[PDB]
């Protein structure tokens, strides 16, 4: 099984430098030529650059745009990969692929899960987490909705799971707005009345650039 | 340069539905590559060389062209086809992208499911309230929220959000939130998450009174 695995997103200040890896296995790393492509908001897949494989000299070829400005390399000794990024810029904010070409300017057979960089002077925050339970004897249909409110963070991305993902079904996490420099999502979960306020939910939040991790549990209220 | 441009934006298809999007290179290229996105994922290898299909992928695909211009096609769409699909080149540098087909999967109009959420008494004491108003399971994806508060509609203060196509029932969902201060919450009584879909001329409602508790 050929994998790729990325590391390194973040937010970093205009200007800065950041460097992106890929962890790889299940090939022959330095057989293949090996490429990095973006994916910035709203916006089409852009290819970065490559380094190819031992037989072609391990040549790297970039875009125009990032040309300069981005290196790509291959690790001594662990089969890892690298994106070298200096003076990043606004434009730059993207979820970043590390992909391999199954040949020499062919296709993109596999790709990485995504890393995200966001590129800004904002400054990070954590979340604030609110329970979301009813004001009152709610039930009258059947199945009962909760949510959590993450509100004020920076940057994203946080992760919600409901009972440590026991509670896979029902959930609706959504998509963050930002709003000033800073974020605010919401997910929900239904789940039926038997299980509930009789069983304990709680969302699992976790906003890995302030190393926050909470938990809060829906409580009943009226 | 070559630049690649996918047609339709968007592709409605029932399941059942044979579908055919299309590629076109604004010069002539040798082989044509398809991804398939599923947003929260990475593309994922579908069709390459205009028309071998990638391991894994369902034989109901297929695709195939020449010159400037190439095609996908799914025999018989599913659900789970829902995606967005991506075209590519390698004629020159750089390798580009098309814009992408969203493929929009057809189904029966389903009532949101709607769930109002006074603010939390945590986020009160620190001041602010936000109330949270969920609108779950439906579709069409067209939909209008409006908030209420004791009859009159105000705009400001909401922050909407919707979720993608879901891939098992193919229902839409959305989250609204109305922010205001603690001092403003407490300045009036009924607070009315106003929903007008197609499922119906009259909108649903949910409201609450301010319960100071």
């Amino acid at each position: 099984e050929v994998k790729l695995v990325e590391s390194g997103g973040g937010l970093v200040q205009p200007g800065g430098s950041l460097r992106l890896s890929c962890a790889t296995s299940g090939f022959t790393f330095t057989d293949y030529y090996m490429n990095w492509v973006r994916q910035p908001p709203g916006k089409a897949l852009e290819w970065l650059g490559f380094i190819g494989n031992k037989a072609n000299g391990y040549t790297t070829e970039y875009s125009a745009s990032v040309k300069g400005r981005f290196t790509i390399s291959r690790d001594k000794s662990q089969s890892i990969l690298y994106l070298q990024m200096n003076t990043l810029r606004a434009e730059d904010s993207a979820t970043y692929y590390c992909t391999r070409d199954r040949g020499l300017r062919f296709y993109f057979d596999y790709w990485g899960q995504g890393t995200t960089l966001t590129v800004s002077s904002a400054k990070t925050t954590p979340p604030s987490v609110y329970p979301l339970a009813p004001g009152s004897a709610a039930q009258t249909n059947s199945m009962v909705t909760l949510g959590c409110l993450v509100k004020g963070y920076f940057p994203e991305p946080v992760t919600v799971t409901w009972n440590s993902g026991s509670l896979s079904s029902g959930v609706h996490t959504f998509p963050a707005v930002l709003q000033s420099d800073l974020y605010t999502l919401s997910s929900s979960v239904t789940v039926p009345s038997s299980p509930r306020p009789s069983e304990t939910v709680t969302c699992n939040v976790a906003h890995p650039a302030s190393s926050t991790k909470v938990d809060k549990k829906i409580v009943p209220r009226d | 340069q070559t630049v690649l441009s996918q047609s339709p934006a968007i592709l409605s298809a029932s399941p059942g539905e044979k579908v055919t999007m299309t590629c076109r290179a604004s010069s002539s290229v040798t082989y044509i590559h398809w991804y398939q996105q599923k947003p929260g994922s990475s593309p994922k290898s579908w069709i390459y060389a205009t028309s071998n299909l990638a391991s894994g992928v369902p034989a109901r695909f297929s695709g195939s062209g020449s010159g400037t211009s190439y095609s996908l096609t799914i025999s018989r769409v599913e659900a789970e086809d829902a995606a967005t699909y991506y075209c590519q080149h390698w004629s020159s540098k750089p390798p580009t992208f098309g814009g992408g087909t969203k493929l929009e999967i057809k189904r029966a109009d389903a009532a949101p499911t709607v769930s109002i959420f006074p603010p939390s008494s945590e986020q009160l004491t620190s001041g602010g309230a936000s109330v949270v108003c969920f609108l779950n399971n439906f579709y069409p994806k067209d939909i209008n929220v409006k908030w209420k508060i004791d009859g009159s509609e105000r705009q400001n203060g909401v922050l909407n959000s919707w979720t993608d196509q879901d891939s098992k029932d193919s229902t839409y969902s959305m989250s609204s939130t109305l922010t205001l201060t603690k001092d403003e919450y407490e300045r009036h009584n009924s607070y009315t998450c106003e929903a007008t879909h197609k499922t119906s001329t009259s909108p649903i409602v949910k409201s609450f009174n301010r319960n100071e508790c």
